[PDB]
DNA sequence: GACCTTCCCCTGATGGGAAGGTTTATAAT
DNA sequence: AAACCTTCCCATCAGGGGAAGGTC
């Protein structure tokens, strides 16, 4: 199986769709394997630009085709959905100082 | 961007601050035109448009109308993505306890007011009344009285003696008390008599209330006056194949909450007897608790489905909640996997990569390089070229693959050497060729084991792969200086 | 990892 | 009308009459409460019939309670019949109407639900009669509708399936995890749009500034809205057919072999 | 116990049954309440003017 | 949007109202068609190949 | 290609900041603001940057001095 | 010509249909 | 589940009118 950019799930912006697509789910153990190495940007682009940022994926695709390898990461969508799910309860979760 | 995150109890004012409108119906869609019924769980007025930059009626339909509020349907025209962000609220007729603070192992509401859990639960069920603000009477501001006691109790003092039953009583208990008063006395109490029980209840309660007061959250907010609702697109009703629809069971739970709250309001306006309204308050408490966290109550069955319904806490917690399955670990683009083979002719710092996998993987870089070298007029033409698989694009893939390492991983990832960076070597076939000396680091047999590959996109990722995760750079094990590249069999 | 440098620039800031 | 009048409604005598009316109201409340709290068992026994119709037991008994309330309110004893029979129809109406109303994720009009139930009755009637199951037309003529309503009503009444229903043969892969997004835009078309912007900018660079302006203005390029040709005329101080004409030549110069090729590729 | 159905089952079970002058006298008491409420508002000038 | 409107105005190309969903062969597989069958609702008009 | 980066770890201690400085250099190169300091044997910006590091002619301080000079050059562009 | 007859645009008039509401009385615990 | 009544949004029609055309 192989995939660069395919469909994305609706409830949470994640690549599994359809034939199997989406990477071999980058579990917590693989996150630890990245953390043991000194690779931080690899993990960031792994779980922010390649996976969950609806803006980031396209804003990165455009820079890749422009010949400029950068990233404006932003916030992953699963964390935003979780903020909304927590705030749905009687729990007030906010984002503090600039 | 931002810094530290804060968490606290939600004021009802704050709940309404997140909220733009109140849901007042259990309806979702019109059932023929699947447009959202205003104003319900799915509502365009409260939440937003179904389609991008369009009113529900269509009078202010053009895309130039940004930020205008319609007046035939009350819809604000923006992207439909805000149908996933905006919140709503519901005004509860009777107060309702938050089951998270009631059923937490150190019950927050119970431990706060120095009261056992069984008594609070017996009060919430209208099995027994409870005093509040007695002034100068026989009983203290908190006690339990059966109905035959409450009968001849009020005959002793009609005024100066307030005694309610249910969730309103717990809210009056939380609001009546101001914790400075009950802290200043606990000071002396915990000062004098030794009594290990005394110091234990002291340390726990005194720390609770002092750290409580430091923040500013008020105890009354453990009782829910207003209920925030989840945005509709987070619990969608999207149509499925064959005319059938798919929805989160959240919708059913919110539906029951709205239905029973409106029925309670109607019973209040109908002057119903006390038995019926108490039953309805208990049922509304049950519904709210089933919504917040299903499992600490009767475990509400689904509709025509025997399994329980996924609640909000069920969405959050667990090995499949949004924490373990989404935030810590996530599916990734620009990735693949396949069965692995040997490829002994490889030098150590490389691996065999099939052609089709490398083509599907490096698609954006292929497009960029093709349109940079002028071999493609535009990006659409580049995609057409690779979909045709013209013979010229293979050399472009050679160009983009040369100094671009890839990451290989096996399923049982135990140590950091479970992931290693190699240099791609284009190979005819559909199998990955992994250097044999690394198999010991992978514990990878050739008995059908499959491995996955990932592509470092940004420059920083490529340099981290070449300098840190490279197969040549990792020869000594981290657990012990012994080499991990030892010849195997 | 790498970010530490970056982070060392921010935590000190 | 008496209720409306009392809602619309010497001070000592006025408050004495108000106390008489309020004692009557409280005594009627106590009497209706006695009657309802006594016939709660009839309510429960009736609600024990509509259990699995899609609503909870306690919801059924509470709707039957609201029924019984209106029933004891509208009852008159001089008719003499056992008023349990009178409350029966009322509780039945309350429960059935509420099941039709609020027991559906997609609320449907009540008469639609009754028609659905009639169709189910017909299918039960002709199940063994026609052998396999009666043909998709004859049960329509069994009904009173224009008989193509059968496939409409059958197309609807699909109850939305839970999103967390575990997909076949595996736990806990869930159905909601396989619902893709068709409202989002894919990256390729977005990049082609960001390139089309620059391509059109480059092609409009060749035309005269007035041609570029009228072309950008008739359409919405690099602006807010499109414009009527009369609006372009009002803005330019040359007006209306000049406008219609310039466009043509403008498009012609972009339709001519050179400068067109690139745009053609989009 | 804590199950919402039984808390209501017992509570409704306590109250007594209806035979039969109970029903008849409850109806008569409703009639007497509305009779006091009709002796009142029998001399409401707004009611006499609305009639 | 505007740029597409300008393109369609210059080249006079009808933008079809219908979206493509035709069943095409999946990626990476090839073979020969051995059997086609069709299931059609009650009396509602056939395809010709049906 | 570069099989071992050991020499670049030698010239710049802290084998992490090598990655950061080389990413800065490869960003200066790929985004066409600058050009290589060593002959490009058809290597991407990654290996070119690493080869610059190995010869001891590019690290954090040299790039920072170059940026601080370009700042004053743009200040002279004030005219 | 003057008057007689005629043909398209808006007023809304009101007929149509769908959705919603209120009762339904041997008794029914 | 059925009989009778009410209301609301709505897809079409009688009627008016403003001119417009054709003729003993
Ligand atoms: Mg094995
Ligand atoms: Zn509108």
């Amino acid at each position: 199986h192989a995939r660069s950019t395919g469909s994305y799930s609706l409830v949470t912006q994640q690549p599994l769709g359809g034939a199997q697509f989406g990477g071999q789910r980058f579990g917590e153990m693989e996150v630890w394997a990245l953390e043991a190495y000194g690779a931080a940007y690899t993990l960031q682009e792994m779980l922010t630009v390649k996976s969950d940022d609806v803006n980031g994926r396209t804003k990165m695709y455009k820079n890749i085709v422009d010949g400029n390898h950068q990233m404006e990461p932003g916030m992953p969508e699963s964390f935003n959905v979780l903020l909304k799910e927590i705030r749905s309860l009687g729990i007030n979760i906010e984002l503090e100082d600039e | 961007e931002f810094d530290a995150i804060k968490i606290a109890l939600a004021s009802p004012d704050m709940i309404r601050s997140w909220s733009f409108g109140e849901v007042k119906k259990p309806e979702t869609i019109n059932y023929r035109t699947f447009k959202p019924e205003r104003d319900g769980l799915f509502c365009a007025r409260i939440f937003g448009p179904v389609k991008d930059y369009e009113c529900l009626c269509g009078k202010y339909k053009r895309l130039k109308h940004r930020g205008v509020i319609c007046e035939k349907c009350g819809v604000e025209v923006t992207q439909t993505k805000v149908r996933r962000e905006r919140m709503g609220h519901i005004e509860l007729a009777s107060p309702t306890a938050h089951i998270w603070f009631l059923k937490s192992l150190p019950s927050r509401i119970g431990l706060l007011l120095d009261m056992p859990l069984r008594d609070i639960e017996r009060v919430l069920y209208f099995e027994s009344y409870v005093v509040i603000e007695g002034g100068m009477t026989n009983l203290e501001r908190q006690q339990i009285l059966t109905e035959e006691q409450y009968l001849d109790a009020l005959e002793e003092f009609g005024d100066e003696f307030d005694a309610k039953m249910g969730a309103e009583a717990i809210q009056a208990l939380l609001k009546s008390m101001d914790l400075e008063q009950e802290c200043e006395q606990l000071r002396e109490e915990l000062n004098e008599t030794n009594s290990e029980t005394k110091r234990k209840k002291l340390t726990k309660r005194i720390k609770l209330l002092e750290a409580f007061v430091q923040s500013g959250n008020k105890p009354e907010w453990m009782i829910l006056t207003v209920l925030p609702v989840l945005p509709p697109d987070l619990r969608p009703l999207v149509p499925l194949d064959g005319g059938r629809f798919a929805t989160s069971d959240l919708n059913d739970l919110y539906r029951r909450v709205i239905n029973r709250n409106n029925r309670l309001k109607r019973l209040l306006d109908l002057a119903a007897p006390d038995i019926i309204v108490r039953n309805e308050k208990r049922m509304l408490q049950e519904a709210v608790d089933a919504l917040l966290d299903n499992g600490r109550r009767g475990r509400a069955i689904t509709g025509s489905n025997k399994r329980p319904l996924k609640s909000l806490a069920d969405m959050i917690k667990g090995k499949q909640g949004r924490f373990r399955q989404n935030l810590l670990g996530k599916r990734v683009d620009y990735s693949g996997r396949s069965v692995i083979t040997v490829g002994p002719y490889l030098r150590l710092h490389q691996c065999g990569l099939p052609k089709k996998m490398a083509l599907e993987l490096f698609k954006p870089f292929i497009y960029g390089k093709l349109e940079l070298r002028g071999l493609a007029t535009t990006i659409k033409a580049a995609k057409k070229m690779v979909e045709r698989e013209e013979a010229v694009v293979w050399d472009i893939l050679d160009e983009v693959i040369r100094e671009h390492p890839v990451l290989l991983n096996r399923a049982p990832t135990l140590h950091r050497l479970g992931i290693q960076a190699f240099e791609p070597v284009l190979i005819e076939g559909k199998a990955i060729q992994l250097h044999p000396l690394v198999c010991a680091a992978y514990n990878a047999d050739f008995d059908g084991d499959q491995m996955a590959v990932h592509v470092p996109l940004t420059l920083e990722a490529q340099l981290e792969a070449r300098a840190l995760m490279m197969s040549t750079n990792n020869i000594l094990s981290p657990a012990n200086g012994e080499p991990i590249i030892v010849p195997s069999q | 990892g790498t970010g530490y440098a970056y982070h060392q620039d921010r935590m000190r800031r | 009308k008496q209720f409306d009048y009392v809602n619309s409604m010497t001070i000592e005598q006025v408050k004495d009459i108000n106390r008489r009316m309020s004692i009557g109201e409280a005594k009627a409340r106590r009497a209706k409460k006695e009657m309802v709290e006594a016939n709660l068992r009839l309510v429960i026994s009736i609600a024990k019939k509509y259990t699995n119709r899609g609503l909870q037991f306690l919801d059924l008994i509470q709707e039957g309670n609201i029924g019984l309330m209106k029933a004891v309110d509208k009852f008159e004893y001089r008719r003499g019949y056992k008023f349990s029979t009178y409350a029966t129809w009322w509780i039945r109406q309350a429960i059935t109407r509420s099941i039709a109303d609020q027991a559906r994720t997609i609320r449907i009009p009540v008469h639609m639900i009754e028609t659905i139930n009639k169709l189910n009755r017909i299918s039960r009637q002709m199940l063994q009669e026609m052998g396999r199951e009666p043909t998709p037309e004859e049960l329509a003529e069994r009904m009173l509708m224009p008989e193509d309503k059968i496939r409409k009503v059958l197309k609807i009444a699909k109850e939305p399936i839970s999103m967390e229903t575990p997909i076949g043969d595996d736990e806990d892969s869930h159905l909601g995890d396989f619902i893709e997004d068709t409202t989002l835009e894919l990256p390729l078309d977005s990049a082609t749009t960001e390139s089309l912007r620059a391509a059109t900018h480059d092609v409009l660079a060749g035309l005269t500034a007035r041609e570029a302006k009228v072309l950008r203005m008739r359409f919405g390029i690099d602006m807010n809205t499109d414009y009527t040709l009369e609006e372009v005329g009002k803005q330019f101080d040359v007006t209306r057919e000049r406008i219609r004409q310039i466009e043509a030549k403008a498009l012609r110069k972009l339709r001519h072999p050179s400068r067109s090729e690139v745009l053609r590729s989009f | 116990t804590t199950d919402p159905v039984r808390m209501y089952m017992r509570e409704m079970g306590t109250v007594e049954l209806l035979t039969r002058e109970g029903e008849i006298d409850i109806a008569k008491r409703i009639e007497d309440g509305i009779n006091q409420v009709q002796c009142s508002v029998a001399e409401y000038p707004e009611a006499i003017t609305y009639l | 949007t505007p740029e597409e409107k300008l393109l369609r105005a210059i080249f006079g190309e009808k933008a079809s109202d219908v979206k493509d969903s035709s069943l095409r062969v999946p990626n990476g597989v090839s073979g020969t068609v051995i059997d086609v069958q069709v299931f059609t609702r009650d009396g509602v008009e056939k395809d010709k190949r049906a | 290609a570069r099989v071992t980066v050991q020499d670049a770890v030698e010239k710049i201690g802290n084998r992490f900041d090598l990655v950061l400085v080389a990413a800065r250099r490869a960003r200066q190169m790929q985004v066409g603001g600058k050009d290589p300091l060593v002959p490009e044997e058809n290597d991407k910006t990654t290996v070119i940057a690493l080869r610059e590091i190995e010869e001891g002619l590019i690290n954090n301080q040299i790039l920072d001095v170059r940026e601080r000079q370009e700042q004053q050059e743009q200040e002279a562009a004030e005219l």
